[PDB]
DNA sequence: ATTCGCCGTGTCCCTCTCGCTGGCCTATAGGTTAGACTT
RNA sequence: AGCGAG
DNA sequence: AAGTCTAACCTATAGGATACTTACAGGGACACGGCGAAT
């Protein structure tokens, strides 16, 4: 009964809505605008980009060469390593660490996916909505002033 | 007492007991470590004095276990040998300036032999530039000061543990064997008889299949143990049967998908568990086991890695703890009771001081290297190969220049004191790379477990999030060449304290029973008392009889850092105040005078000596010349030295580090003497800060809730003053467009604004700045749409000051310098800033405050004979706060000033009898010490306050009881009771304001989103928080709150509109929508998910 | 501002390639030298945007009387250099290939849609057992 | 059967529910946590953000 | 700790009775410091309720 | 002419953590001399405020509405009982209650 | 052997806020691009 | 990585 | 000065032939799965 209920909230939840289940599985991927995936230079003119790029070019990379080996006509060997990978690493670009190994750039950190955005304290939510620096403002240490 | 150093002070003492050991060389963890990485020879001839049958330093150690390398063949071989250093290429100073990293080239014997003909060949290969330890402790790194911090980690061994389930209320005992880079393995006993086996934290395992699988036969197993039930209750249960059975359940469970097979079933154990290549539980691991289990005895130990009979061993013994046996005697071995250790017991938490750390860095390198050169060893064809194309350094160094910058380790040198430098050397820090974590830091971690007695200071430690977690090492503590923390003790024997100084581990002492260390000593080693407080193995605190003690502390003291025994009266402190105080001396910024403190402790002048900070004479001589730059010293013996003096030399924390010379022409100067003082000396000692003459009434509110008053004085005769020294650099660059270049010719500009800059374009020495100034011109190739824009560098908002000093570097010098930069200029500007209301003060005691104002000096407090108090405190912050210890402190200050003289008319008095003599008189000014816990006692201190000498006239103005008559400035008519007056001893802590106000208008913003920046370095605003939000919806107040997270911060339109509204007084517009709200639309959109937005 | 509602909903291919500007095609980010986004890039001006205000790629378009137009040779329309903030990509994948949250979020949506198991779509979905569409 | 409804919504649809033909829902009043009703809204940017 | 302290922080403690006090001032730091997180969360959750 | 664009222009005053609604307050500002931002005593307990070293934040309210919102709603003087059980905090405490 | 009812174990999201300081080797066709004269 | 306020 | 007119440079593609074959905390909670009575 219980495992009854479960699946049956998970189904009605399409069934009543329209919303029909067909826009689970993708065959197109959304790229976010460049300004939300910067790429400047800094110190001395050296570009300092973010992670997000090193997971949408490992998407592009495996997508690439999944197209290519598709039209040369290979066996269905390594096409199904490429799927693999493409299916991996867009996991890694939409969640890092949530499946397989957290992608981890030089120096063995997982590198941000869209996701880590907005889980914890660092996500958007929590730091930048809830919570935001201001301009005409500042600080400085109190003494108390007995004459006011 | 006689403070064996040629020229301290002669700081007259309370102390009612003689010290046997004067306190050790405090930079002494450091060298030595460093000394034994290196294998200078003074360290072998330590390590002879302490071990002659196996010296051998840190390097030759890493050498010897990563040789000799051998391919999967074996036909070659690869080795080294005889590690050598040179001397230092550059020396300190010049190393500092010029951004070198102070080091020496490393050389080691490479040898190649070939096994399949017989072939050496030797060489003497270059394996980087080694960093080297300098005289006082500190690396210097890319010029920059650094610290090797020494870590704590539990020591690799063997760990019993037993815990009560609650499903049952049973207690079952569990082992855990910690090896250096092996496999974690577990032996559990659960609520039924089996004992398991859990290897690679893997689903548990019966005992049979290992037993079995070492090749221990059903039957050896039954006839080794006859006794124990719920091992043959195992045995029965175990349903497996065969040693090769047991291999292919082992094989399968830890190789899964791979086909099983006996012979690669018993190479994976060996090679896992008991081959000595990934597993290697280091020697203090396999000491640690040894006496655990006293397996051997106590041979010199080679067998580093585990062996059958060790885990036979570790599961007799886990199954008799089960039983509860008292004690185990393992077969061929010494026995041992039986116990459960504890994880956070000094006799098993060791100390991994900078030797291991960078001996650590120099293994992990070197099996890289080992690594690449058996990768190459199958490219390269043999006899076409010679050591130099077997080695490539890149690993090593790598490691090395990977450790000291960005580690957790390699910590940024902090010195704005002496005392500060001082202390981070000796810190222990419980957290790093291999240890725990603030996350995993529970509660039981960061007590202070009672083995630390003598090992750790107890008081010290920061408040932050790691309490406890950064300790400091003890005054007397040293540190065993396996790690451990040593304390010395005195071996009493039978009722005669003796003089050999012992040094005992945590496990020792907790063998002994250890007296305390002020006892009624009768002048010949017995007691007199006839039971005395005394601790146990447990830390349990007693009386146990006399003649049973066999040991005694060196001395009180002995369980306090540095920082924490130059508290005076730290015995009426509550722990918190003499923590925190303990804390802030070493943040105290270093004045201009630095007077010497008028009431302290025998720390004060060794402290200062070890910081290393003032000139000491490296051999004994007679003075030549005396100039501030620099003192020649004519040696005994026809030979000179001159000593170049640092003055006004930048700090890590920007205070400055003047060295002022002490000596005159004629005078003669003896071995180890105090030369020049340093930033925070007076004569030798430590000079923190300043006495002040201290009131302690509630004065009209200012000094309200630890608010502290001041006197003008202190601003007008300079009293508290600090020379903050601040360091800008500017650098020209080659670009596409042309290149860089400081000149006078910036684009248009004012005239006005180039009378301080020099031919070159920088500013001249000597030279004010203020803000908006300009400190070196600089245009840059402006290119297409002047040749050259405006970036000149101009001194940041709220800075100004005297140019210091200006040092160039330019390519046509022929000088290193990064990559296309064809100059680089580094302007220093000093500040002396002054005491100003709203800066931070603070005592010896944490009566820390802030300053709410600084009166005129004529409408202060004043004596009888119009002296003003120069400072105030409120009175409600000593009872609360538990820490009247600073009340004492002034009082003894008080009579110290003052001068006293006890009256001998009839012999002496009663209360002075135990105070020795050279204190029953005293000059005005004569500066004394407490000793931390055995000092001036009330009785003493009482009787001393009674008799002062008068000052001037025939007026004492402070009574018996500490308190004076004082005349309120602000009105003229006494204040109607007594008020308690003194001299107390305060420092400037380096909590400035100057450094901490800060306002934004319209700054810089952030790119991803556009909210303004955060920090003083930029603009920024001030962090809108959660809580706040939650705040102003509990007012009501939705308008402001709407604008403080719309227009303020985030709305890219807004800003510009509602700065042009108040700038053209029109009113403010409304509010639109926060970008940073369409970046998250753009994200979760980003995401595949279908946000959309109407409103209709 | 005229807000109401945050429908938020699956995202069908179809809506993902409505939103699109462009498509990106090759993995290519800035130039090595003159330091400007590639052609059918991760930065393409012609997908997102101009990188500065009122350009082109080309560069014969500066003057901003003829705002919203977009060129010929280079083909990127004159609009603002924050217009790139918003607009957005996209990539076609030559195999479909199936969001994470859906597919191992606990408890797995679509293995209760499906009535499959956790361990089981793992099993499918990444190459390691096959699975039958249907039979008649 | 067992899904955690607000106790106005529940009456609203007993009323509607007995016109037009009468089968009057039962519940029973529960005891959420302080988190789960936190989560158990009916806006998803506060359970988001939460 | 069953000894107990019998000195007054006026008479002055003797060196264990501070090792033992020391004990007490180190808990109290620590709790406090993870109790004032622990009262920020349930601040937190309350407030979202 | 500063002296007189600050006149009736009320600043909020915070202090992190700000626990309770009352860790916001509106004051009318006045030009001080040195560098530290003078503090009524009084309301030290309301802001839990000791003055070792705390630092506070002063944000400026522009538009009319939240002048307005500072004046009325928030200003200090408004507000003298907690908002928990009504027990006054801007009350004669430590020093004040001693005299 | 399936049903249903219990236990049992494994894998995962959460535990205050606000400041400050520092730190390989070519070969070739086609695309692309530098410089210069001019009316 | 270190530190200040609670 | 863009509009030609002239003269380079630079890069995606491609091409060369001993041999060599398996890397490198803790806590609460829920869901996926042991152990036992019943039909
Ligand atoms: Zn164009």
């Amino acid at each position: 009964k219980l495992r009854a209920l479960k699946r049956l909230k998970v189904v009605a939840a399409f069934q009543q809505s329209g919303n029909s289940p067909m826009g689970m599985v993708l065959d197109a991927v959304p790229v976010i605008p460049p300004e939300l995936r910067p790429m400047v230079q800094l110190d001395g003119g050296r570009f300092a980009t973010s992670d997000l790029n090193d997971l949408y070019r490992r998407v592009i990379n495996r997508n690439n060469r999944l197209k290519r080996l598709i039209d040369l006509g290979a066996p269905e060997i390594i096409v199904n390593n490429e799927k693999r990978m493409l299916q991996e690493s867009v996991d890694a670009l939409f969640d890092n660490g949530r499946r397989g190994r957290p992608v981890t750039g030089p120096g063995n950190r997982p590198l941000k996916s869209l996701s880590d955005l907005l889980k914890g304290k660092q996500g958007r939510f929590r730091q930048n909505l809830l919570g935001k620096r201001v301009d005409y403002s500042g600080r400085s240490v109190i003494v108390v002033g007995p004459q006011l | 007492s006689n403070n064996s150093v040629p020229g301290a002070p002669n700081r007259v003492s309370f102390a009612k007991l003689r010290e046997p050991l004067e306190v050790p060389g405090l930079l002494d963890v450091q060298t030595d470590s460093f000394e034994w990485l290196i294998g200078s020879p003074r360290w072998r001839e330590s390590a002879a004095e302490r071990g002659d049958v196996n010296p051998v330093g840190g390097l030759e150690e890493v050498l010897y276990e990563l040789s000799p390398i051998e391919d999967f063949s074996g036909s070659m071989s690869l080795s080294f040998s005889d590690p050598r250093f040179d001397d230092v290429k550059a020396p300190v100073d010049e190393c500092k300036d010029k951004d070198m990293t102070y080091a020496a080239p490393l050389f080691v014997t490479a040898e190649f032999i070939n096994n399949n003909t017989g072939e050496i060949k030797s060489q003497t290969v270059f394996m980087g530039d080694f960093p080297m330890m300098t005289e006082k402790g500190t690396f210097i790194i890319n010029g920059t000061e650094r610290v090797v911090v020494s870590q704590l980690v539990r020591s690799p061994g063997v760990y019993f543990d037993e815990t009560i389930d609650k499903s049952t209320d049973k207690t079952l005992h569990s082992v855990k064997v910690i090896p250096s880079r092996g496999a974690w393995l577990e032996f559990d006993v659960d609520k039924r008889d089996t004992v398991g086996v859990r290897i690679d934290r893997k689903r548990r395992q019966p005992v049979t299949v290992l037993l079995k699988a070492l090749g221990w036969t059903s039957e050896q197993i039954v006839e080794r143990f006859g006794f124990s039930e719920i091992m043959r209750s195992t045995l029965e249960k175990d349903n497996t049967v065969g040693t090769d059975e047991a291999l292919l359940d082992i094989y399968r469970k830890l190789r899964p998908g791979e086909p099983p097979t006996k012979e690669s079933a018993q190479t994976l154990l060996e090679n896992l568990f008991f081959k000595e290549k990934r597993y290697d539980l280091a020697r203090v691991g396999r000491y640690k086991v040894n006496k655990k289990l006293g397996l051997h005895v106590g041979e010199p130990i080679t067998s580093s890695t585990l062996t059958e009979e060790d885990v036979v061993a570790t599961i007799e013994y886990l199954v008799r703890l089960h039983e509860g046996q008292t004690t185990m005697t393992v077969p061929g071995g010494v026995e041992v009771p039986v116990e459960t250790d504890d994880i956070d017991h000094f006799g098993n938490r060791r100390l991994r001081t900078v030797g291991e750390l960078i001996q650590n860095q120099i293994r992990v390198g070197m099996s890289r290297m080992e690594r690449v050169v058996r990768e190459r060893m199958t490219t390269q064809d043999v006899e076409a190969i010679t050591p130099q194309t077997l080695i490539n350094i890149r690993p090593v160094v790598a490691a090395i220049k990977e450790f000291f910058g960005t580690s957790q380790l390699s910590q940024f040198m902090d010195q704005n004191n002496p005392l500060s430098g001082l202390t981070h050397k000796r810190r222990l820090s419980a957290l790093g790379p291999g240890g725990l974590s603030r996350e995993r830091a529970g509660l039981e971690v960061r007590d202070v477990h009672p083995s630390h007695y003598g090992r750790m200071c107890p008081i010290e430690t920061p408040e932050g999030p790691n309490i406890g977690l950064i300790g400091s090492l003890s005054v007397y503590a040293r540190v065993n060449p396996f790690g451990f923390i040593e304390t010395p003790y005195r071996k009493v024997v039978d009722g005669v304290v003796s003089d050999e100084i012992v040094y005992l581990t945590a496990d020792e002492e907790d063998r002994h029973v250890v007296a305390q260390a002020n006892s009624p000593i009768d002048a010949d080693g017995r007691f007199v008392e006839p039971r005395v407080l005394v601790r146990r193995k447990a830390g349990e605190v007693e009386y146990v009889p006399s003649s049973e003690v066999d040991y005694m502390d060196v001395s009180p003291r002995q369980m306090v850092s540095v920082a924490t025994a130059m508290i005076p009266f730290l015995e009426h402190d509550d722990a918190n105040r003499a923590l925190m105080g303990a804390n802030m001396q070493r943040q105290a910024v270093p004045l201009v005078r630095s007077e010497a403190p008028l009431v302290g402790t025998g720390m004060e002048l060794r402290a200062a000596i070890d910081a290393g900070d003032v000139v000491v004479a490296e051999e004994s001589g007679v003075i030549e010349e005396v100039s501030a730059d620099y003192i020649t010293v004519m040696h005994d013996n026809g030979t000179r030295r001159t000593y170049r003096m640092r003055k006004f030399a930048r700090s890590n924390h920007g205070t400055c580090a003047n060295q002022c010379p002490i000596v005159d022409a004629g005078d003669r100067v003896e071995a180890g003497q105090v030369i020049a003082d340093g930033p925070c000396t007076d004569d030798g000692e430590m000079a923190l800060g300043k006495n002040l003459l201290v009131a302690i009434m509630p004065w009209e509110g200012h000094n309200y809730e630890d608010a502290i008053i001041l006197s003008n004085r202190l601003v007008e005769e300079d009293v508290l003053t600090s020379i903050h020294i601040e360091e800008h650099e500017i650098d020209a660059r080659d670009t596409k467009l042309g290149a860089e270049e400081i000149t006078r010719d910036i684009p248009n500009i004012s005239d006005e604004v180039l009378a301080d800059l020099d031919e070159r374009g920088i500013v001249r020495i000597g030279a004010e700045v203020r803000d908006g100034d300009i400190l070196v011109g600089k245009v840059t190739p402006k290119g297409e749409t002047r040749e050259v824009r405006d970036t000149s560098l101009k001194v940041p908002h709220g800075e100004s000051g005297k140019v210091i000093g200006i040092r160039v570097f330019s390519r046509e010098d022929e000088d290193e310098l990064p990559a296309g930069v064809n100059e680089l200029v580094r302007v220093y500007v000093a500040q002396k800033r002054k005491i100003s209301d709203g800066d931070k003060l603070a005592g010896r005691h944490g009566n820390k405050g802030v300053i709410g104002k600084i009166l005129p000096v004529e409408d202060m407090p004043f004596l009888a004979d119009g002296t003003p108090v120069d400072i105030i405190l409120n009175t409600h912050g000593v009872p609360r706060r538990m820490n009247i210890g600073q009340i004492l402190e002034t009082h003894l200050g008080w009579c110290a000033h003052s001068g006293w003289k006890v009256d001998a008319a009839k012999g002496v008095p009663d209360w002075a009898a135990r105070l020795p003599d050279e204190l029953l008189e005293a000059q005005p000014n004569a500066i004394v010490s407490t000793p931390v816990f055995d000092g001036a006692q009330e009785a003493e201190l009482q009787g001393l306050l009674s008799c002062t000498l008068p000052n001037r006239d025939g007026d004492v103005l402070v009574d018996a009881d500490g308190k004076a008559m004082l005349f309120d400035g602000r009105s003229g008519e006494p204040f109607p009771y007594p008020v308690t007056v003194g001299y107390m001893y305060i420092m400037k802590l380096h909590h400035l304001v100057d450094d901490k106000i800060h306002a934004r208008s319209t700054g810089p913003y952030s790119m991803i989103t556009q909210q303004p920046l955060g920090g003083k370095a930029q603009f920024g605003g001030q962090r809108f928080g959660e809580m706040e939000c939650w705040a102003m919806q509990a007012y009501g107040a939705a308008y402001t709150l709407q604008e403080l997270l719309t227009i303020k911060s985030d709305d890219t339109v807004g800003r510009v509109k509602v700065y042009e509204a108040i700038v053209k007084g029109e009113n403010i517009p409304e509010p639109g929508i926060p970008e940073s709200f369409k970046v998250l639309l753009k994200e979760l959109q980003s995401l595949c998910l279908n946000v959309e937005v109407l409103s209709s | 501002n005229f807000f109401d509602e945050l429908r938020i909903g699956l995202a069908t291919a179809e809506d993902i390639r409505q939103w699109s500007y462009g498509e990106v095609k090759k993995p290519e980010t800035i130039n090595y030298r003159t330091l400007k986004p590639e052609k059918d890039g991760l930065f393409c001006e012609k997908i997102f945007g101009p990188t500065r205000d009122w350009e082109c790629y080309c560069g014969k378009y500066k003057r901003v009387r003829f705002k919203g137009i977009i060129c010929e040779r280079c083909g990127v329309e004159v609009t603002r250099a924050k217009v790139r903030r918003e607009r957005m990509g996209h990539i076609e994948l030559a195999a479909p290939v199936t969001h994470i949250w859906y597919f191992k979020g606990v408890p797995s949506r679509l293995g209760y849609l499906l009535d499959l198991a956790p361990k089981d779509l793992e099993k499918i979905i990444y190459f390691a057992a096959y699975v039958i569409t249907s039979v008649d | 059967p067992g899904s955690l409804i607000d106790r106005a919504e529940f009456e609203a649809e007993n009323r509607r529910v007995v016109a037009e033909g009468g089968e009057p829902a039962a519940g029973r009043p529960v005891l959420m946590g302080i988190t789960k009703a936190s989560l158990a809204t009916d806006s998803w940017l506060s359970a988001a953000s939460f | 700790i069953p000894r107990p302290v019998k000195s007054s922080f006026r008479e002055g403690l003797t060196v264990l009775e501070y090792f033992i006090n020391t004990h007490g001032a180190r808990k109290g730091l620590a709790d406090t410091a993870l109790r004032t997180a622990d009262s920020g969360y349930l601040t937190r959750r309350l407030v979202d309720v | 002419v500063l002296e007189e664009v600050i006149a009736e222009h009320p600043v909020l005053l915070n202090r992190a953590p700000t626990l309770h609604r009352l860790g916001i307050q509106a004051f009318e500002p006045m030009l001080v001399e040195g560098k530290a931002i003078q503090l009524h005593p009084l309301v030290c307990e309301a802001f839990n405020a000791d003055f070792d070293g705390d630092q506070m934040a002063v944000h400026l309210p522009l538009s009319a509405e939240a002048q307005a919102e500072a004046r009325i709603l928030m200003l200090s003087s408004n507000n003298i009982l907690s908002p928990a059980s009504g027990r006054p905090l801007a009350m004669p405490r430590l020093d004040m209650v001693t005299g």
